[PDB]
RNA sequence: UUCCCGGGCCUUGUACACACCGCCCGUCACGCCAUGGGAGCGGGCUCUACCCGAAGUCGCCGGGAGCCUACGGGCAGGCGCCGAGGGUAGGGCCCGUGACUGGGGCGAAGUCGUAACAAGGUAGCUGUACCGGAAGGUGCGGCUGGAUCCUUUCU
RNA sequence: GGCUAAUCCCCCAUGUGGACCCGCCCCUUGGGGUGUGUCCAAAGGGCUUUGCCCGCUUCCGGAUGGGCCCGCGUCCCAUCAGCUAGUUGGUGGGGUAAUGGCCCACCAAGGCGACGACGGGUAGCCGGUCUGAGAGGAUGGCCGGCCACAGGGGCACUGAGACACGGGCCCCACUCCUACGGGAGGCAGCAGUUAGGAAUCUUCCGCAAUGGGCGCAAGCCUGACGGAGCGACGCCGCUUGGAGGAAGAAGCCCUUCGGGGUGUAAACUCCUGAACCCGGGACGAAACCCCCGACGAGGGGACUGACGGUACCGGGGUAAUAGCGCCGGCCAACUCCGUGCCAGCAGCCGCGGUAAUACGGAGGGCGCGAGCGUUACCCGGAUUCACUGGGCGUAAAGGGCGUGUAGGCGGCCUGGGGCGUCCCAUGUGAAAGACCACGGCUCAACCGUGGGGGAGCGUGGGAUACGCUCAGGCUAGACGGUGGGAGAGGGUGGUGGAAUUCCCGGAGUAGCGGUGAAAUGCGCAGAUACCGGGAGGAACGCCGAUGGCGAAGGCAGCCACCUGGUCCACCCGUGACGCUGAGGCGCGAAAGCGUGGGGAGCAAACCGGAUUAGAUACCCGGGUAGUCCACGCCCUAAACGAUGCGCGCUAGGUCUCUGGGUCUCCUGGGGGCCGAAGCUAACGCGUUAAGCGCGCCGCCUGGGGAGUACGGCCGCAAGGC
């Protein structure tokens, strides 16, 4: 565009969409379970993938992953979510945080335990 | 009409040095031959001359180039390899001398028009001042 | 050597490369998500017109209608303007809930069509118009971004 | 209701001086001087009271702090385009420390806006901070500067100053007290409570230091402040040992059962000695005050420490926390086992259905290490909004075409100006931060001292190339003149022949028509085929082209009239009059709309016939709107060269339309095809550029959602932008 043109026009700065509405970006969110549901991934990928849909602090319901091996959520489950998306579940944007309130850490966690929230054993 | 008869020169001697003329014919102006006489003080063109074409005045200037070479294409290193506008009607440059561009490390020029007159940037940091930066050329 | 079957070579078009037993578009079904329209109802803001109007400053009275007086005046008090805010009537926008309703997008991929890609088996695309529930079909005109010199199913 | 003092209030005086009206002078906005008239002062207290101290009054100046005013700079939406009656200005008032429509009376009718007014959204601004090669982007916590606010809204009072956080009045909401009349309150001060939240501290110590208020002082006050506490929240420093110690133990892991690994790692030997105990123990503090002097200067002297029995120093002295992420590629680190599209992983591509270096454990390894990871958000990489630094034939992207407004841009020569531009000086650019140097804490973080830098803006001086400007000149651009062309360029009117249909007539008879084959249809009321005549509407064969014209849409028999554009020659006239063009305005195929005409042929819709697994679809018969004309709308398109306009420059060859020429040919202007250089992702483009350049306009920024929704404008509607 002539230079006269940018004088009279100017570019445009490029705004950026959020991922996460937890609202105020916040790095978490606390919210209450509405169900714990198992869904089924997308094509190339078969499973039973567990999920929790929760009622937000912010006044938001959304769809979380409850990561690790097994997890000990139900129903009125108090939680905190973390956001990041599963890739090969639609609609899912959030996770859920082992280790905090409600949702205890994965039992017998061996390798990397900050991540699905477990404490350390004592060597037998 | 014709908008910038100083890029229209600067053009006029690309075009015609990358087809290895020994000359081209540049409608005559009291600048484009300052202009000039820096181009052939400098080495990049063998001079220029006054010369009436059609009763007009022009500027004749010789081109120069460099040795032919072997292998396939044989033809020469070019003696202006780059010349260019900077200033522009509808875009002006003006630099300070602090700002005075140093063109490829010195083996380059660029040219200025000041109100000491039509000088390269080492002329112009020597004479300590800045003006409209016309061309880049090396 | 036209035809059927298999094959070789050159060329051409291709949206095919799990390579035409291909691909995609569309439809009905099922599930999920977001959104458009929306009667009606809940609250919020703002504009105009009119009415009410605290405090206070200012202006006028301050009178045998009160208080002080050195008779000059001062205070109380009174009235008015302005005025926060409230009320009435209407105009305009914003949020919330929302009967009824539109398409959309994902997703197991099942159903049904066979529109497009090969001249895709009626060349295609196209603006507009009519018909069709839709895919689409036809008219008129246009474009080449068209191959070449009985109507022929799904995989 | 009553008494009463004062540095409380008032009256007369004195008037240095000052205030006001009028005049005069200098000065120039209301600054300074001067004259006459008027008006205006004061407070007393302490002492060793015979003179000092503390104060009081008027004035002039200083210093500091502020008010007001102007230039410039300061986010998103134009789906916000018009806003405005104190509105804009004037005279005169009022108000104030002071200018002002700040407020009021009267008068005029203005003011602002595409250089974005008005509206809506968001937001305290800055020094700086983060990021970035830079330009830029993002931010404004703490520290410093400014603004604003003190539950919400209004208002003043007292003062030098407030329209006042811990002051006052009123309205509103809320909490509490209430003898139901009425009252009290305001932590966005320090702590602390409670709620909300992913989340943010002690109801600590001290007045010792610096600072502040009052006091003659002594002194009092100070949740400013100096400190300590809490939290790996950040940064920096530090420890978990050091030297020896096997061809190398045990255990655990891998194994080709030969061995390999963890691993000098351990054990063990020796040395040092965080923690801890004992002892001493701070700087930060010398003024205020006392002494001599003179309550000065000068000299000299003594009191005071929250932090703290802390830091630090001396002596003694124990081998004495390690975790966290990762090891498919990006990306540094691989093997075993379990699992079998499960369980799971996942930032992206992806991994998992029996050998999984991708899941889970283990061994081993890589990275960091009192941390290591995760989420969020900012810059980066992203040259992915491209000023630096991008694009539009086919990837997103040239507006359907023009005319031109605003604006952007502007040939050659000379002169004045010196606005842009450049240079010098100077002022400003606080401190902190950043940079450099030197220094203080054992180092560092942290801090101190000094130096440098710095865009921008003010003032003075200077330069004149370029841009601007004014003045004059030129003719190479542009326009004109004369003469000569070609042309489906446009509008109006007329007219000619071929063909279809229909009507009349003659002659003639059994079918015609139509298809892959058929059938519907038409024909004995005589069709088809043949001849003659008539009516009517639409379109113009050959010429005709690979042609021409137009800005595009688009334009085709012939004639005449009206009219646009354009090309060449002559080199005659003007003298830069130029290019481009947001908005505007006009044109704009087909279909479509309105009114009125026309209606031969064709024909959406429709009615029928064979096909054939159906049929509304491809074939056949019929057929209405429409197609045609007038006038008025519609404004789309593969409106395409999918290629905006103009100008200059960069090989040729070949075919062609149209001028000129001394006419193998040359020289203009169009249309084509191949190709130099060059360009392009390639295909291709290539003097008809997609090459080299300058000017201006329009447009793009991953694919769907979607040319959808909402809004607006236009339209009779369809529907368009
Ligand atoms: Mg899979
Ligand atoms: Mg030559
Ligand atoms: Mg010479
Ligand atoms: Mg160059
Ligand atoms: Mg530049
Ligand atoms: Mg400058
Ligand atoms: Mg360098
Ligand atoms: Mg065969
Ligand atoms: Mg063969
Ligand atoms: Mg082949
Ligand atoms: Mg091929
Ligand atoms: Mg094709
Ligand atoms: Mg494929
Ligand atoms: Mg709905
Ligand atoms: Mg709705
Ligand atoms: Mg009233
Ligand atoms: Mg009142
Ligand atoms: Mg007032
Ligand atoms: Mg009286
Ligand atoms: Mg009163
Ligand atoms: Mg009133
Ligand atoms: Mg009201
Ligand atoms: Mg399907
Ligand atoms: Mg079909
Ligand atoms: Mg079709
Ligand atoms: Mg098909
Ligand atoms: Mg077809
Ligand atoms: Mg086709
Ligand atoms: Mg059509
Ligand atoms: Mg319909
Ligand atoms: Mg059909
Ligand atoms: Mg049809
Ligand atoms: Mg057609
Ligand atoms: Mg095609
Ligand atoms: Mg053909
Ligand atoms: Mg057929
Ligand atoms: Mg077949
Ligand atoms: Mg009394
Ligand atoms: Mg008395
Ligand atoms: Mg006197
Ligand atoms: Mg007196
Ligand atoms: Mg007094
Ligand atoms: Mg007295
Ligand atoms: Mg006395
Ligand atoms: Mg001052
Ligand atoms: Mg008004
Ligand atoms: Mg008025
Ligand atoms: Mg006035
Ligand atoms: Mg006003
Ligand atoms: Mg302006
Ligand atoms: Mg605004
Ligand atoms: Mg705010
Ligand atoms: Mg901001
Ligand atoms: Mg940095
Ligand atoms: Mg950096
Ligand atoms: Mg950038
Ligand atoms: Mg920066
Ligand atoms: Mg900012
Ligand atoms: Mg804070
Ligand atoms: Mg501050
Ligand atoms: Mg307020
Ligand atoms: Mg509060
Ligand atoms: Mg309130
Ligand atoms: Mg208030
Ligand atoms: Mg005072
Ligand atoms: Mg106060
Ligand atoms: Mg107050
Ligand atoms: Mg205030
Ligand atoms: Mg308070
Ligand atoms: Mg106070
Ligand atoms: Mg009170
Ligand atoms: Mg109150
Ligand atoms: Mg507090
Ligand atoms: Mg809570
Ligand atoms: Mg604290
Ligand atoms: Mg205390
Ligand atoms: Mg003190
Ligand atoms: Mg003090
Ligand atoms: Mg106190
Ligand atoms: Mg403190
Ligand atoms: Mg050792
Ligand atoms: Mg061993
Ligand atoms: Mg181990
Ligand atoms: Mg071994
Ligand atoms: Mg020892
Ligand atoms: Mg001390
Ligand atoms: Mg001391
Ligand atoms: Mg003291
Ligand atoms: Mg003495
Ligand atoms: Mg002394
Ligand atoms: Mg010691
Ligand atoms: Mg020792
Ligand atoms: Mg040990
Ligand atoms: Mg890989
Ligand atoms: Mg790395
Ligand atoms: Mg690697
Ligand atoms: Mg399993
Ligand atoms: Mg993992
Ligand atoms: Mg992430
Ligand atoms: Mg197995
Ligand atoms: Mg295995
Ligand atoms: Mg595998
Ligand atoms: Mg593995
Ligand atoms: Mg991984
Ligand atoms: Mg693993
Ligand atoms: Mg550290
Ligand atoms: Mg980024
Ligand atoms: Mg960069
Ligand atoms: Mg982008
Ligand atoms: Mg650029
Ligand atoms: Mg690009
Ligand atoms: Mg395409
Ligand atoms: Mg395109
Ligand atoms: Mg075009
Ligand atoms: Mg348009
Ligand atoms: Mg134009
Ligand atoms: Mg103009
Ligand atoms: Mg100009
Ligand atoms: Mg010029
Ligand atoms: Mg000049
Ligand atoms: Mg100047
Ligand atoms: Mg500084
Ligand atoms: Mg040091
Ligand atoms: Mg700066
Ligand atoms: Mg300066
Ligand atoms: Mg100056
Ligand atoms: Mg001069
Ligand atoms: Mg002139
Ligand atoms: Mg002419
Ligand atoms: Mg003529
Ligand atoms: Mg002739
Ligand atoms: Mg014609
Ligand atoms: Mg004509
Ligand atoms: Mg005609
Ligand atoms: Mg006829
Ligand atoms: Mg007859
Ligand atoms: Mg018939
Ligand atoms: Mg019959
Ligand atoms: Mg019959
Ligand atoms: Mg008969
Ligand atoms: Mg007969
Ligand atoms: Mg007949
Ligand atoms: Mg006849
Ligand atoms: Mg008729
Ligand atoms: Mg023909
Ligand atoms: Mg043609
Ligand atoms: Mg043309
Ligand atoms: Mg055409
Ligand atoms: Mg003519
Ligand atoms: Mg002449
Ligand atoms: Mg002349
Ligand atoms: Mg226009
Ligand atoms: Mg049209
Ligand atoms: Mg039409
Ligand atoms: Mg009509
Ligand atoms: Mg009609
Ligand atoms: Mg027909
Ligand atoms: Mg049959
Ligand atoms: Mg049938
Ligand atoms: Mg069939
Ligand atoms: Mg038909
Ligand atoms: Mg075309
Ligand atoms: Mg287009
Ligand atoms: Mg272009
Ligand atoms: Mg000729
Ligand atoms: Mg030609
Ligand atoms: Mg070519
Ligand atoms: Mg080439
Ligand atoms: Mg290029
Ligand atoms: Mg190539
Ligand atoms: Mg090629
Ligand atoms: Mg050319
Ligand atoms: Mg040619
Ligand atoms: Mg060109
Ligand atoms: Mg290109
Ligand atoms: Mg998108
Ligand atoms: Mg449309
Ligand atoms: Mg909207
Ligand atoms: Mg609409
Ligand atoms: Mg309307
Ligand atoms: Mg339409
Ligand atoms: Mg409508």
């Amino acid at each position: 565009p002539t230079i006269n043109q940018l004088v009279r026009k100017g570019r445009e700065k490029v705004r950026k969409k959020s991922k996460v509405p937890a609202l105020k970006g916040a790095p978490f969110r606390r919210g209450v379970c509405t169900v714990v549901r198992t869904v089924t991934p997308k094509k190339p990928n078969s499973a039973l993938r567990k999920v929790a849909k929760v009622r937000l602090t912010s006044g938001y319901e959304v769809t979380a992953y409850i990561p690790g091996e097994g997890h000990n959520l139900q129903e009125h489950s108090v939680v905190l979510i973390r956001g990041g998306r599963v890739k090969d579940l639609l609609g899912v944007r959030y996770h859920i945080v082992r280790g905090v309130y409600d949702a205890a850490g994965v039992k017998d966690r061996k390798k990397s335990r900050s991540k699905y929230g477990t404490k350390k054993p004592k060597e037998a | 009409m014709l908008t910038d008869p100083i890029a229209d020169m600067l053009t006029r001697i690309r075009n015609a040095t990358r087809v290895y003329k020994e000359s081209t014919d540049v409608p005559a102006s009291r600048f484009k031959e300052e202009i000039l006489r820096i181009l052939a003080r400098e080495g990049f063109i063998k001079g220029y001359e006054r010369v009436d074409v059609d009763g007009k005045p022009y500027l004749r200037v010789y081109l120069k180039y460099g040795p032919r070479r072997q292998g396939p294409d044989p033809r020469p290193e070019q003696v202006i390899h780059h010349i260019r506008r900077i200033s522009k009607p509808g875009r002006r440059v003006y630099v300070g001398v602090k700002e005075i561009p140093r063109v490829r490390r010195g083996l380059g020029i660029a040219i200025l028009s000041t109100s000491k007159g039509v000088l390269t940037d080492r002329e112009a940091r020597k004479l300590g001042v800045g003006g409209e930066l016309i061309c880049e050329v090396w």
